[PDB]
């Protein structure tokens, strides 16, 4: 039962993450790249600095990773292999974290209430800052879920150990990349 | 309407996720303790005046010294937590949590929260502790830690019994108005 609770959370939280990145892209990013609203000169064409590579992270999770986790729904003890398979894609969290301080300062110093206006307009509970921390959260959270699986799966579970090793290494590499 | 970002930091042993889940759902999750608490906001009324309170978890990031501070900027209040039945977590307030929080957010108020109050009177826990030549963390210890770090309050709570829980977050808000 515990292994299934965890896989169920893994999947439910993955869907939410995909939903949240999607929201972020289609509200905050879209308004800027639209040219429907008037954009502060401080941030103009600096969407690459604000959102870093989050499009690419979304595409990964939305085209591939969620489809593949789903396939492991009845295979919790093997789901570490999913991460092994797709390890290279997680390197894009390294790029993302690197950029995050730059994104954050940029927003303080030069966007005033641009994003607050959009938040308010669309009626979102999450600020642009709340959406933009999520990839950092998510990348450190996977390793928690795998540890939980390790507490309740048998010695048919180096199909977790290697998954976990990957998901310990990604955030560390991201961590060690920061200026 | 006033929006409040509140970040919750501390060791894995505090039960950060559990605390937040228990506060927000009004119930200890019991069956299964989820590992994920997604950034939350909700309107509550404090001293009459309604407020939008924002809660960010930090669990998972405890080994990532340069990633954790990504969540720090523009925080209105921090909860620095330790578990009342982990002396290590308590000492970490001083050694790890307070320093990085001050280094990045020098003027942001801190509430010191001792969690797992329900285990401080628990034989099996107390015995597990006696075996390591240790005891639970008592009330004057928390007060003295709070003074040392500049906490506006030291508060104790249980996610399990809900005791002191609502108060923790009420006081997080009162420290910003
Ligand atoms: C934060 C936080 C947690 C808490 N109290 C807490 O965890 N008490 C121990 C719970 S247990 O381990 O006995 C247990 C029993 C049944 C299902 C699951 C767990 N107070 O603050």
């Amino acid at each position: 039962r515990k292994k299934e609770f965890i896989m169920a959370e893994l999947l439910q939280t993955e869907k939410a993450y995909v939903r949240d990145l999607h929201e972020c892209l289609e509200t905050y990013l879209w308004e800027m790249t639209s040219g429907v609203e008037e954009i502060p000169p401080g941030i103009l064409n600096k969407e690459h600095i604000i959102f870093g590579n989050i499009q690419e992270i979304y595409d990964f999770h939305n085209n591939i990773f969620l489809k593949e986790l789903e396939k492991y729904e009845q295979l919790p003890e093997d789901v570490g292999h999913c991460f092994v398979t797709w390890a290279d894609k997680f390197q894009m969290y390294v790029t993302y974290c690197k950029n995050k301080p730059d994104s954050n300062q940029l927003i303080l110093e030069h966007a005033g209430t641009f994003f607050d206006e959009i938040q308010q307009r669309h009626g979102l509970a999450n600020s642009i800052s709340s959406y933009l921390i999520k990839p950092v959260q998510r990348v450190t959270k996977y390793q928690l879920l795998l540890k939980e699986l390790l507490t309740c799966c048998e010695e048919g579970k180096g199909e977790l150990k290697d998954g976990l090793e990957v998901m310990l290494s990604v955030p560390k590499k991201a961590n060690d990349a920061m200026h | 309407m006033q929006a409040i970002k509140c970040v919750v930091v501390g060791d894995g042993a505090v039960g950060k996720t559990c605390l937040l889940i228990s506060y927000t759902t009004n119930a200890f999750p019991g069956e299964y303790i989820p590992t994920v608490f997604d950034n939350y906001s909700a309107n509550v009324m404090v001293d009459g005046k309604p407020v939008n309170l924002g809660l960010w978890d930090t669990a998972g990031q405890e080994d990532y010294d340069r990633l954790r501070p990504l969540s720090y900027p523009q925080t209105d209040v921090f909860l620095i937590c330790f578990s009342l039945v982990s002396p290590a977590s308590f000492e970490n307030v001083r050694a790890k949590w307070y320093p990085e929080v001050r280094h990045h957010c020098p003027n942001t108020p801190i509430i010191l929260v001792g969690t797992k109050l329900d285990l401080r009177d628990d034989k099996d826990t107390i015995e597990k502790l006696k075996e390591k030549k240790l005891t639970p963390i008592t009330y004057p210890q928390g007060l003295a830690m709070a003074k040392e770090i500049g906490a506006v309050k030291y508060l104790e709570c249980s996610a399990l019994t809900q005791r002191g829980l609502k108060t923790v977050f009420d006081e997080a808000i009162r420290a910003v108005l």
